[PDB]
DNA sequence: CTCAATTGGTCGTAGACAGCTCTAGCACCGCTTAAACGCACGTACGCGCTGTCC
DNA sequence: AGCGCGTACGTGCGTTTAAGCGGTGCTAGAGCTGTCTACGACCAATTGAG
């Protein structure tokens, strides 16, 4: 799954990122990296979805997560 | 059906009083939408904070005032604190 | 109505209800939803006045997400303001820095 | 004929910046979510839309990462981007302790 | 001027002139005598590390 | 005048935890600073937990959330623990 | 009384001492005006933020309960001082 | 006679300073910058000593911060120290303006 | 199409708000000397590169 | 990035400053308390904006 970012999507980002030049490692470090995010992002959201109960997480879930992480994402509602 | 209320109708209205060209679409409608929520919450939520330093029961115009004076950059205060001063004087012409 | 009242599009009534029921405090003021319904009005005025400038430089006949994330970087006080904010399809601005362009 | 290399390199920049789409394959990324999320919960829903969003959040998230890298970089005066910049960053910001 | 009057001693000579021309675009990049000798002395058969030794290796 | 301070709470731990221990007045101080902080952090927290669920009864499972997003994940499961004895024995009570 | 130059009264071995706990070694002499830029603007931040929390009190004086509720608004949380 | 190296006495300082948590800003002079500064956003405004300390433990707090952030950037080519490059840097990477 | 916005009215109390003081923050002198300044000095680490590696 | 270059800024020291203490005066407005009612909340009855 993880590979599933794979090191064109990578290049195509850090290219929208302004990067001239990649180091291959940087594709396994960015793949750490949006791991650890997604991790506590998801976490947070589940932790929302679990005290409403649902087994959807919703995107208002998503949103909040992000609220929290200091990531305000404007979008899905507010 | 799920009634789900939301700014668009006034965030439609400004926009045609700003540019009676061209429209938003539902993407943009909806950051808009997003972006108005979020600047309520910030205010009201500096405004409650303020209210709670002073002991105070209630959020006056004037916790707004000094809210968007706090939370705004000093020109886009100015000119929200001169917008906020001009309609509770039109509100308070009118019964 | 009470926007007309005071001149607002925005909802005096619906901004009294939403600072009630968000128990931001005990009591709210009558005056206070009039000067925050102004203030949100004021803002959202800008940035669509923003957006739709920056849509007549690209040349469009709706805003478009890009168009936002356009208005709101390019103006410093926005950027200010929403520096910790991500939009939708935003995108980001042209950023190239000196050393990686030739000489 | 060549295009000396890192020619195209900076066309690609201009043109990613220019465009706006979502620029990770959506059904990796939800896969990748989704696992994720078992560890914490079984039999788990995503709304598509809460999908979009986190990928949104991850890409913009990970844009400005790259854009520090790539500052951190040229105080390296490097062009080229490197963990250790990375890591420099993120420790910048205080997100790694 | 101060060099191909050196080289071709009536300048009313078009022809030489622009066969000469193409050296010239091969030197262009260089006109004072110290990037000169940098120059020379990095081709040096025991060129110095100092720019300062190469100079002096080819003067 | 009549200013609330955990300092009397602050000494019944630290006489659990070290009553060999004192704490400075400052020591204390922070303290009450950082008690009040975090009090204020879940139960805004809490709030908004509620605000999106349209509850307008913060009960112990919306604190329960909120410390869990709040702090650090073994920190958070510790904090669950003494929260949810402790919600034990009052209801045992 | 007007007030001028006070910026001065960041010495040099005051900057010096702080980027000593701050653990550095080597301090270029240019660093001691960048420092007195960066201090001078937030300094400029939280007091402005102070000030208006002075403001909506119709306070006369500067607390330091303002002084804190300023530095938290800015996400700088102050510990020792109330609030 | 006799003389410390270079860097001998600061790191001797610095592990003297981290061993201390005392005030390295003299606080008077603090004060009146302080009241110059307020003075541009108000004339007539009295400052609390607590006040004022409070800002001063602020002050240092946060610049020591970024003092480290800085020094950090210095890591790159076994480069040392700090130069006013580094704290622009550091302070953009923060998103400091 | 409809229930969220709306109004005139009462209630009762939040907070206006005015007085009252005395907290502590204003100035102020003035002596001490830690720290600031400034100058010398030098050596080490900020500048440089082309060696060289992919 | 090894190694050269070199002058920046570290260690020192001698002089100058004014930070600090602290001792003392003053005062104003911080905060308290007491009085009133403007005000926002609740309400029933009303309307049409979303």
């Amino acid at each position: 799954n993880i590979q599933g970012i794979t090191k064109p999507a990578i290049r195509r980002l850090a290219r929208r990122g302004g990067v001239k030049r990649i180091s291959g490692l940087i594709y396994e470090e960015t793949r750490g990296v949006l791991k650890v995010f997604l991790e506590n992002v998801i976490r947070d959201a589940v932790t929302y979805t679990e005290h409403a109960k649902r087994k959807t997480v919703t995107a208002m879930d998503v949103v909040y997560a992000l609220k929290r992480q200091g990531r305000t994402l404007y979008g899905f509602g507010g | 059906k799920t009634r789900k209320e939301s700014y668009a109708i006034y965030v439609y209205k400004v926009l045609k009083q700003v540019h009676p060209d061209t429209g938003i679409s539902s993407k943009a409608m909806s950051i808009m939408n997003s972006f108005v929520n979020d600047v309520f919450e910030r205010i009201a939520g500096e405004a409650s904070r303020l209210a709670h330093y002073n002991k105070r029961s209630t959020i006056t115009s004037r916790e707004i005032q000094t809210a968007v004076r706090l939370l705004l950059p000093g020109e886009l205060a100015k000119h929200a604190v001169s917008e906020g001063t001009k309609a509770v004087t039109k509100y308070t012409s009118a019964k | 109505t009470r926007s007309s009242r005071a001149g607002l599009q925005f909802p005096v009534g619906r901004v009294h209800r939403l600072l009630r029921k968000g128990n931001y405090a005990e009591r709210v003021g009558a005056g206070a939803p009039v000067y925050l319904a102004a203030v949100l009005e004021y803002l959202t005025a800008e940035i669509l006045e923003l957006a739709g400038n920056a849509a007549r430089d690209n040349k469009k006949t709706r805003i478009i997400p890009r168009h936002l994330q356009l208005a709101v970087r390019n103006d410093e006080e926005l950027n200010k303001l929403l520096g910790r904010v991500t939009i939708a399809q935003g995108g980001v601005l042209p950023n190239i820095q000196s050393v990686l362009l030739p000489k | 004929h060549r295009y000396r290399p890192g020619t195209v390199a900076l066309r690609e920049i201009r043109r990613y910046q220019k465009s706006t789409e979502l620029l990770i394959r959506k059904l990796p990324f939800q896969r990748l979510v989704r696992e994720i999320a078992q560890d914490f919960k079984t039999d788990l829903r995503f709304q598509s839309s809460a999908v979009m969003a986190l990928q949104e959040a991850s890409e913009a998230y990970l844009v400005a990462l790259f854009e520090d890298t790539n500052l951190c970089a040229i105080h390296a005066k490097r062009v080229t981007i490197m963990p250790k910049d990375i890591q420099l960053a993120r420790r910048i910001r205080g997100e790694r302790a | 001027r101060d060099i191909l009057e050196h080289i071709i001693y009536d300048f009313e000579d078009p022809e030489m002139m622009e066969m000469v021309k193409p050296s010239l675009d091969e030197a262009f990049v260089i006109q004072e005598q110290n990037v000169a000798l940098n120059f020379i002395g990095s081709r040096g058969a025991k060129p110095g590390v100092t720019k300062e030794k190469r100079i002096k290796y080819a003067k």
